């Protein structure tokens, strides 16, 4: 369960199994108008940019907690 | 009472914007990692924070740093109320101004040095009237949120306009300095600190209870350890953290005075404390005032010891005064001080382990920009047999080396460094190496 | 003169005060440190005054706490002002007429602590040794110090008595306090609801448990 | 900034008229051994000297004696500017007068004793308003250059007329005694002196910094 | 992801989200000839009987590790 | 390259059937928690185990208990191969027999006491020729798997028939006692043990290297600490764990001998060690053999000290002998012993923390049935200033109290307890309390 925030601050919710590649999450954000190219997926506490993490790695391996709030910012 | 009520506890994570709860409690309250929460405290003060989960956190407790506690005007052991705040809007404009004391001497663009990287991609929840602390350039600056876009709360998000008007505000009477010493400045004495905490809890935080009960609270606490172990720190922290009046007696100072002026000053200290109770008196270098009768050559000295004994004995239980004193070993001091009424409790603050050394190093590098090459663990490991004071000095020496090196390169038009250049200056591992090698 | 010799915390001050109360006698406390804190003659004046006051409100018991402070051996007595005070005390003791109806009780660690002149015929001519108590005595002491306390059924004061080898009264008394305060501390967490800093009632509802004693014994 | 800026360092050679640079720096600045150089310092003070090469001299540093430093009103660790001064003309007439303090008790012809052998075949560059130090007869005398033939600079060459008018000048407030003790008077404690130097650098030479930072300097 | 072993020692695999009640797992075993009444679901390292755990609790709350091997034994 | 090869490391989990890997490595090898794995070791020995994930486990390492290591005939730091073994069938019939030494005096039905609860609902993978260890009734019994249903491997599952024929097998020469001391029997000296481990690694485990290189390995290690800190334990463990010959010299023993017999015995010890190298000599109570020259009254004593110095000096680097010695403080012993060639390394084995005390208590209650009321943490906390020996004795005293209480109830026809009743007997917290109170 990941809660992703649009740059306008609207929550987007979806559940993925930990076995799911990070790409699955990328596709989910790619569903809305948030391409990997144009938008970054940020984590806070800890502070990291999931965008640049390897898509093939499992959600467990990308060290995403069972619950994580994430944020979207334009890669400008 | 209601499960939204929790007990304020110390913070594992030192981030200003973070509070911690047990997962059980988070589940019970239906809280998601990173959810903005609204906390209510005394003087009807409020604060907004990010919630995370701490394994160690007892279900009935909340962990918050001292920034939050101050904003909520609560102290450790107080109760707060937690409710969700999902109505958090990425606010447009915030206006923040520094408190005067914190910025004395600082001559930078506070935005670039402090504010910008604080807020940057942090998505920090802020409330109006909050005071937050940013560390850098070997200082820590306190800023108050004077105005926010949505009036109550806001999330400072990338596009949030941060404005500093550039007029340093005064400190209101209820506002406490974050430059005051607290438990967060003490590393390595976890268990000892815990004991002292328990000792002073009821007498300092719940004095009234002693009117209702006939049980006698501990009057004297003796802190024994080698020099530089942080005995003075502990006392001051406990005072600050419990909000108790702190009176310092320094052995040398007392003994510098002539004849009765010594004993007068002693009495005065006690009287003053009695008056501003609940209070902690701290006697630094107790061995100076009260050595053993063997080592006590001369009658004036014996008079002073005697006075102290009487003063201690004369402390009524209802006085709500705890006396803490520091010495090297119990064998240093007249054994009469360890009688029933007097220093009846001893805590041993000893040399720290590597783990403790690391915490101490961390504490003393908190306002410093450290290059990536810095391995504080290495430093911790190699600094066998070092006490806090040693480590603190090591950090200083490293900083000053760094400055020294840069001051040579500022041979161009650049001024005596600056707040900015100080903030741009990184202490490197080589700097630590120089210090360790010296 | 009665000299009460024993280690600290054995209840020498208690004994004196009790005897005074139980016999209905005026009690004047002289505390060594207090006397010695005073300057020059103020010491000796206070000494005289104590004796005079006692004489007046007789029958009376004077109790000298920490006699070793006022009157160490001549070896350990460095300096003349100190010797003057010892001397004064001797004279004061000697000056007590039989008709004065004053008993002087004094406490010290060992007879070797104090100037032997104090043990002369007229002066502290009687010694009683208040020593470390046996388990039986420890139990009595524990009982005394838990009399105003609500103790859960789990509390085994005999256990506490047994394990508290080499403890004096003061130790035991403190143990009881520490247990109480732990109990209070635990409850103060649960009073996070609306209740004030406990209350007479909640204090009365609060039971000290064996775990509370355990915490204390373990500390 | 510009490579002409260097950091004032201690002097290996104690000759008043000598400054030392790394060969690299000399090459970089196109300087030849013995070239007269013009040095600029604080209070818009100036000095002219002979440049030589020191292996030990760090490229960013210049070595000058205390005479020069005083003339440039700089201290060790300050920055100075070096430019060539090839327009050095063997000046005709210079006028030098001793400072009063230095000549108290001295009753010679200052020329023959001090001035003559100082300048003799030295071809020393001098500037007006310079104070130089001549050592001899178990004393050291400070002379100020009151007038030079070419007004700014001059080289005192054999035919240069050296004139002493014989009125000892007073010492101005900014002028420091070369009879004061300095590092040049301390031998044997190189490493220890270096440590102490570092210790006192920031607190003594850059006090302001401690207003901006929370680091505690050695007390 | 849980690998459940039949009393004959045949591995059965299924993935459930941690949010799923333990009942979901019970139904899965109830799909095969393994009723809650007739069969127990045991855990090893640690040793516990999941059968008796509360079905309404989340798989996270029943402290079932992201991967767990489980075994079936007749409640006889 | 090949990733199936891993380095044998100590075990966090003491279950005989468990090995631990980093999750990375498990993922890399496609291993699921609980998957039976086949491990290959030296002498072409094999073992089957359950894999789990340890955070602390380095990716290139495997954690296995001493049971497994012995079965694989490997030592700590050796390399093993791991392959999955999914073809493991719940076997029907297994046949297990105890080793003679372990069962001397034991008079129970080994099945009910040891075997039954070991295997019960454990679903333990077993291989033929495996020796496993079951702890109980204040003993630990070693059983060998003589036959299994499927010849190689089997899972002992509920319906698995477990048969014990009741003829105790002999111990083969390659089979090492699990009653021998190892690192697993040492609690509280983590860091010190680690240092000693490193010191002896190359000289004891890789002696050959010293033929090829001119670097000098450490010859003498001095273990300084108060009595009962486990100095003798450490030495013996290191010997066992590195597979080195252990020769004990006990100061008192040496000093009991007359004149030359002392020095002869000393020489003999050294010679014997030289011969069975790689070897560790341990000198217990070194202060007895070699006090300071002040305290050394009499010439025969000085001769012995001298002998020892020469003996130490006479150790050639190629001898592959490390000398470990125990004393209270360095000031106890003649300073000559601390010269370059001699005891040039010191490790301080000190009084343990509560954490260490807990480990020690755990070690000493491993063969004991402890009631649920037992709180070893409590015991650990209250046993301030206790060394290992103190704790060990406390555990004994508690056991014996328990036995004493039961022996009163065995006033019926029952014999002096029994292996069974001993196994049924639980030590209670009250038993510990009695001990602590004594
Ligand atoms: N445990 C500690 N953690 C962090 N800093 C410490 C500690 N002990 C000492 N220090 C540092 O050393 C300084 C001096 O220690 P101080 O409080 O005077 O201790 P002591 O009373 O033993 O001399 C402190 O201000 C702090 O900088
Ligand atoms: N025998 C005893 N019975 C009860 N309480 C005792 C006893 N001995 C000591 N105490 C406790 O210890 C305290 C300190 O002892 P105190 O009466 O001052 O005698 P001392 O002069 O030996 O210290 C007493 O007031 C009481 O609280
Ligand atoms: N290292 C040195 N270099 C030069 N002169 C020295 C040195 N050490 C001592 N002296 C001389 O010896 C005298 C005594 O020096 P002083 O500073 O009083 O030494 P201290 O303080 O050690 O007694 C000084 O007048 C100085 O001339
Ligand atoms: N760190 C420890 N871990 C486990 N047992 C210990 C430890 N220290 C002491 N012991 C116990 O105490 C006994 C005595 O230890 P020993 O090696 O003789 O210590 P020392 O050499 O210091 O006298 C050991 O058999 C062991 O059971």
């Amino acid at each position: 369960k990941l809660r992703i925030r649009t740059p306008s601050g609207e929550f987007l919710e979806r559940r993925f199994l930990a076995s799911n590649k990070l790409q699955i999450v990328f596709d989910f954000v790619a569903s809305k108008g948030f391409p990997w190219d144009e938008y970054k997926l940020l984590s806070t506490f800890p502070r990291r940019d999931v965008t640049q993490l390897d898509p093939n790695k499992s959600l467990l391996e990308v060290k995403l907690f069972p619950q994580e709030t994430l944020f979207l910012e334009a890669k400008e | 009472n209601r499960p939204n009520r929790l007990i304020v506890d110390e913070a594992i994570n030192e981030d200003n914007s973070v509070v911690s709860l047990s997962q059980p409690k988070m589940d019970e309250l239906q809280l998601f990692r990173g959810d903005t929460v609204l906390l209510k405290g005394k003087k009807r003060r409020e604060a907004v924070c990010i919630v995370l989960s701490d394994d160690t956190c007892s279900d009935e407790k909340i962990r918050m740093n001292r920034v939050v506690r101050n904003n909520l005007r609560v102290r450790l052991g107080d109760v707060i109320s937690i409710q969700p705040c999902p109505d958090v809007k990425y606010g447009k404009r915030i206006h923040v101004l520094p408190i005067d004391d914190t910025v004395e001497g600082i001559t930078g663009n506070l935005f670039e040095v402090y504010l910008k990287p604080y807020f940057l991609e942090a998505y920090r929840p802020i409330r109006k009237g909050d005071i937050f602390l940013v560390r850098g350039g070997m200082r820590a600056v306190e800023f108050k949120v004077v105005e926010t876009d949505p009036s109550p709360y806001c999330i400072v998000a990338p596009d949030t306009v941060i404005h500093c008007e550039g007029e340093p505000i005064k400190r209101a009477a209820a506002e406490e300095s974050l430059n005051e010493v607290g438990y967060d400045d003490i590393g390595g004495c976890r268990k000892q600190l815990a004991q002292i905490k328990e000792m002073v809890e009821l007498p300092l935080r719940h004095p009234a209870l002693f009117k209702a009960i006939g049980v006698k609270p501990p009057r004297g606490i003796l802190l024994y350890g080698p020099p530089g172990t942080g005995k003075t720190l502990i006392a001051r922290a406990v005072a600050n953290e419990t909000g108790a009046f702190f009176f310092l007696i320094n052995g040398p100072e007392i003994m510098s005075k002539l004849a009765g002026e010594s004993e007068s000053n002693l009495r005065k200290a006690f009287e003053e404390a009695e008056k501003n109770a609940p209070a902690i008196i701290f006697i630094d270098e107790l061995d100076a005032i009260a050595p053993k009768r063997e080592k006590t050559h001369g009658e004036v000295e014996r008079r002073i010891v005697s006075q102290l004994l009487t003063l201690m004995d004369g402390l009524k239980q209802r006085a709500h005064v705890i006396v803490m004193a520091a010495t090297n070993r119990p064998n240093s001091i007249d054994p009469a001080l360890r009688r029933f009424g007097r220093f009846d409790r001893e805590v041993d603050i000893g040399i720290p382990d590597a783990t403790g050394r690391l915490e101490i190093l961390q504490i003393h590098t908190k306002n410093m920009k450290l290059a990536d090459d810095v391995d504080l663990e290495q430093v911790a490991n190699e600094t066998h047999g070092h006490v806090g004071a040693d480590l603190a000095a090591l950090c200083s020496e490293a900083a000053l080396q760094a400055i020294r090196k840069k001051m040579d390169l500022i041979d161009l038009e650049d001024e005596t460094i600056d707040a900015e250049v100080m903030n741009s200056l990184a202490v490197t591992m080589d700097d630590f190496r120089w210090a360790l090698s010296q």
